[PDB]
RNA sequence: AAUAUGAAUUAAUGCGAAGUUGAAAUACAGUUACCGUAGGGGAACCUGCGGUGGGCUUAUAAAUAUCUUAAAUAUUCUUACA
RNA sequence: AGCGUUAAUCAUAAUGGUUUAAAGGAUCCGUAGAAUGAAUUAUAUAUAAUUUAGAGUUAAUAAAAUUAAUUAAAGAAUUAUAAUAGUAAAGAUGAAAUAAUAAUAAUAAUUAUAAGACUAAUAUAUGUGAAAAUAUUAAUUAAAUAUUAACUGACAUUGAGGGAUUAAAACUAGAGUAGCGAAACGGAUUCGAUACCCGUGUAGUUCUAGUAGUAAACUAUGAAUACAAUUAUUUAUAAUAUAUAUAUAAAUAAUAAAUGAAAAUGAAAGUAUUCCACCUGAAGAGUACGUUAGCAAUAAUGAAACUCAAAACAAUAGACG
């Protein structure tokens, strides 16, 4: 697709045909549009960081830079083959954005696959609004989650409370189940409570995934028969 | 060159060899001792 | 796997939607009673009721009872579906 | 949250930020002075009395456009 | 069409007009002695009687001129003195036999365009 | 060498096209001297050594070790939906190359077609090379230096 | 020795005239057509051998699809609530 | 006081082109080039001294088993001969006949010998080769990819003339000859049938040594370098903490821009630079004459007269099949 110039140049074109005659009356939209300009300038801007890491894009690390010997212990006195190639295709393609939190959001579902299972909202509520601190876990607009953990983990990376990251990882794993467990203890007990007291629930969830499971069954029934007779004739 | 526009090269290249053919003993006669 | 985009086509259709329906009641019935037939000798009472059945299901006509929107899919869904490169 | 980065017209690519979860993300800043700068031109024909003309296809949009 | 290729020979071709007279010998009439006379058919698509003849040209080449005007008087020996225009309809006869100058006499009774043909100012 | 500028002159022509920002360029005196003079004249944003990946922010010596993969960025210009830097013909080519005196320049300032060149136009920009300095040719013949007809940027 | 003109007889080719014999080509042109080449035939042509597409990219289904509060809750909301 | 006309001269488009309209050499190699060709500094476009980015050389480490030439093997079938038992048709075609078919005992079947020539799947000619070409197996000799390390220091590009290789047919020798098959003869078909179909089937197709140097030798697109917006596919390379998601290249397929008479081209038919080849209306003509080369067929070179205002391409809408 060309680089159109008329859905810009609008005042532009009706200036002049006010300056001719051809309009009488000035539009409603021309002042505001002479107060406001296009932008018009429609470049391919280059981009010298990755946002989210923060590497540099545009250097280049010279021979000079890299004194000492390389692995395989050869010292470096050229320039290589991608060192002359001109790299300016790096310059202008998008950043792809890494984060070291995605690796361990990757960890925790594989260690942890029927986390999976609890369902998650994704429509976001304010984002502006919200103000965790990760000291814990438990945070009030948040629901206990894979992310939680690994929120705690980064606070405590970056605190050095555990210097190393598998171990902060680990503890914001058992800060998590403890949790979890006592989240499991309240809503059986809940249950318990609500059996002692003369509560009535019409349908417990195992009694509702048998009549699911009934009318499938029966479906296929008909179905099968039907297929039977077919075979047989 | 199309096809059509080729046939007539063809027919030329034919009558051509057909008149060679028909010219071999009296060119034969000319090449011969002079 | 190997993969296999198509070019740009004019129209993504099949020329021949099937709509596979369940095979005649009245047709399965007379199968079954040549099968029965087969064996048994011409006409031996082992196939009374399959006969009578047979012959209520043919009463009226030869056939007791008497299309797929896929094309109209294809159709519609072609010009989202293609890796057509912009314009 | 833009496209995708099989579905890219690179004519856009000043205004898309990065790429994340095989989709380009629209640079948000951008996106923001942008739309600072056409709500003051729609607030400028209303201003002047011009006719505003909301135009929208998609299924769900109708309600919101009236 | 390099540079190279057009120093050692190339470029546009120059358009020197051709002789649409080459018989005539680079000059405007040649006397001539007409050889037999003809009645020629036209191509197609217009037909007609042309009154065409043969003429021996004082530098050698014989040619077949046209001879315009109505009626005209030219036997088997006669002066006729040749020009360089083209019966356009009869194919090969590239010239015309003019008409006041020699043994081939003015056309008679020509009132307009009189001096493309022979005739004389009637002088009332 | 010549051959070289009109390889970078055509790299600017085809950035233009499609309207890349900011663009790269062998690292040559010549070279250099004609992004100087573009940028003076006003065609380029900017102008500043690098490496083969990208303009450098802070000075790098030049040497043997570096060379090979030394660069030179230039940042191109567009206004009102139109590039600055349309056009980038040379004139002397590498297998015709035409060197004028001040006279024959003079001429071609006011609108005399010399030695088939089209005498220079309003907004556009003769560069000269004289005595391995380029300059403008207007420059040139206020100084009166008979020098080779460089290139064309309009 | 080279050049020019002439030569009985003879060949090619052009233009006109639309006669005869077929109907080779253009559509699957009724044996796909053409390139090179070889042999044959009144004449177009026919046949062998390899090549080419300037002919077949002219390309277009063996069919079945899933469970959480259906509402006193969603659906209403016009700068309100907070 | 000339006006016509004829004969002439100058102007009136190269501010051109060659996939499909005239026009890319069959392909590479390479000589001349009064063709073109990197970097820095200093001398008064050159010299000089320094550079390594082009172009090379040799290793190392990965890969790949392809293309030549040569030698040695494999295989399904086919025809022919013979035997076995067995019975009247067999073979062919649109349907029929003719024939080295068959009551001399065939065809089909089962065996057993021989002979040539071909190479099913894999297969995409993917890939590999300068192009012609090139897919049964093995061996030999030759050449080949990428990345690193080191070295050379512009040694390069293109390439008139020249040189070498160059399908099929053809030719000259000497072998070979199953199948196929120009020609020829015969049978059909048809008004006719010097054809299309069928049958005998010679040159030829096969090998060895040569000649010759052309093809729709086509991507109908000469080679080289620098550059330009995306996507999807594979392929290889590197890193990643061997199987992941990443960075590179390379090819293939869709496009943007741009170009284009349009069809469409798409990293070229774009933007530019260099070098070579070639074109300048159609017929006549790649003809004649001449020359060179060939055993020859022929190949290259390659005119003019005569005659027209035509001739050609892309696309459009019909009609037609
Ligand atoms: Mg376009
Ligand atoms: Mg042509
Ligand atoms: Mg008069
Ligand atoms: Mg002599
Ligand atoms: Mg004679
Ligand atoms: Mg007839
Ligand atoms: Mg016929
Ligand atoms: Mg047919
Ligand atoms: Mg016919
Ligand atoms: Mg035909
Ligand atoms: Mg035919
Ligand atoms: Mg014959
Ligand atoms: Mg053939
Ligand atoms: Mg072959
Ligand atoms: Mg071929
Ligand atoms: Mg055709
Ligand atoms: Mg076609
Ligand atoms: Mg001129
Ligand atoms: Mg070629
Ligand atoms: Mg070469
Ligand atoms: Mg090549
Ligand atoms: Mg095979
Ligand atoms: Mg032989
Ligand atoms: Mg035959
Ligand atoms: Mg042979
Ligand atoms: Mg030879
Ligand atoms: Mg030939
Ligand atoms: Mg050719
Ligand atoms: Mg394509
Ligand atoms: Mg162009
Ligand atoms: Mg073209
Ligand atoms: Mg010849």
């Amino acid at each position: 697709m060309k680089i159109q110039t008329n859905a810009v140049n609008v005042l532009q074109r009706t200036s002049a045909y006010l300056k001719s005659g051809l309009l009488k009356e000035t539009p409603a939209w021309y002042n505001v549009v002479a107060s406001i300009p296009p932008s018009t300038k429609f470049t391919r801007e280059p981009r010298f960081k990755n946002p989210s890491n923060g590497h540099i894009i545009g250097k280049l690390v010279d021979v000079t830079e890299q004194p000492h010997a390389n692995n395989k212990g050869l010292y470096k006195t050229r320039p290589n083959s991608s060192d002359k190639r001109v790299g300016v295709k790096r310059l202008y393609r998008p950043p792809k954005l890494t984060y070291v939190e995605d690796r361990l959001r990757s960890l925790f579902y594989k260690q942890h696959p029927w986390e999976l299972s609890r369902p998650k909202i994704l429509v976001e509520n304010e984002i502006g609004d919200e103000n965790y601190d990760w000291s814990h876990m438990l945070q009030i607009g948040r629901p206990l989650d894979g992310e939680s953990v690994i929120q705690r983990t980064m606070y405590l990376i970056k605190t050095k409370q555990y210097g190393d990251m598998v171990e902060a990882y680990d503890h914001a794993r058992y800060e998590f189940y403890a949790l979890r467990m006592q989240e499991e203890t309240e809503q059986q007990v809940a249950l318990e409570e609500a059996e002692m007291f003369g509560s009535l629930f019409g349908v417990s969830a195992i009694e509702h995934g048998i009549q699911k499971e009934q009318e499938v069954l029966d479906v296929w029934e008909k179905k099968v028969v039907e297929e039977t007779e077919l075979m047989a004739a | 060159d199309s096809v059509m526009r080729k046939r007539k090269k063809k027919m030329k290249k034919h009558k051509l060899r057909k008149r060679r053919k028909r010219e071999k003993a009296e060119r034969r006669k000319l090449s011969q001792g002079r | 796997p190997p993969v296999y985009r198509l070019p740009p086509l004019p129209r993504l259709k099949v020329k021949k939607p099937i709509i596979r329906q369940e095979a005649n009641k009245c047709l399965v019935l007379m199968s079954n009673l040549l099968q029965c037939w087969s064996s048994y000798g011409h006409m031996s009472p082992k196939c009374a009721g399959l006969v009578t059945e047979l012959k209520s299901c043919t009463s009226e006509s030869a056939l007791g009872k008497r299309k797929s929107n896929i094309n109209y899919h294809a159709a519609r869904l072609y010009d989202r579906i293609n890796g057509k490169p912009h314009d | 949250l833009g496209q995708s980065t099989s579905l890219w017209r690179s004519s856009t690519q000043s205004y898309i930020y990065g790429e994340y979860k095989g989709i380009h993300i629209i640079d948000l800043n951008q996106t923001l002075s942008y739309l600072k700068r056409a709500a003051k031109v729609v607030e400028g024909v209303s201003e002047s009395g011009g006719i505003i003309l909301f135009l929208g296809t998609r299924q769900g949009q109708k309600r919101g456009l009236e | 069409a390099t540079l190279n290729q057009i120093k050692r020979g190339s470029g546009p071709p120059r358009r020197k007009k051709i002789s649409t007279a080459p018989q005539l010998d680079q000059c405007p009439q040649r006397k001539g002695v007409v050889l037999r006379v003809m009645v020629l058919k036209p191509k197609k698509p217009n037909s007609a009687q042309r009154k065409a003849c043969r003429v021996r040209l004082t530098n050698g080449n014989v040619v077949s001129a046209y001879i315009p005007g109505e009626g005209h008087d030219a036997q088997e020996h006669s002066i006729v003195y040749v020009r360089g225009g083209r019966c356009q309809d009869l194919p090969g006869v590239k010239y015309h036999v003019i008409r006041g100058a020699g043994d081939l006499s003015g056309v008679v009774n020509r009132i307009s365009s009189r001096s493309k043909y022979g005739a004389k100012k009637p002088s009332k | 060498s010549l051959v070289k500028l009109a390889n970078t002159c055509a790299h600017l022509q085809n950035c233009s096209k499609v309207r890349v920002a900011l663009t790269s360029i062998p690292y040559t005196k010549l070279q250099l001297q004609f992004a100087y003079n573009l940028y003076q004249q006003g065609f380029l944003s900017s102008l500043q050594k690098g490496s083969t990946m990208g303009p450098d922010k802070d000075f790098v010596e030049v040497t043997p070790d570096n060379i090979s993969t030394r660069r030179l960025w230039v940042g191109l210009k567009y206004r009102d939906n139109k590039p600055v830097l349309s056009s980038c013909k040379l004139i002397s080519k590498p297998n015709s190359r035409i060197h004028l005196p001040m006279e024959d320049m003079k001429k071609l300032c006011s609108g005399v077609t010399i030695r088939n060149i089209k005498p220079l136009q309003p907004g556009e920009l003769i560069l000269v090379r004289a005595h391995n300095n380029i300059m403008d040719i207007n420059e040139a013949i206020s100084k009166k230096l008979d020098g080779e007809v460089l290139c064309r940027v309009k």
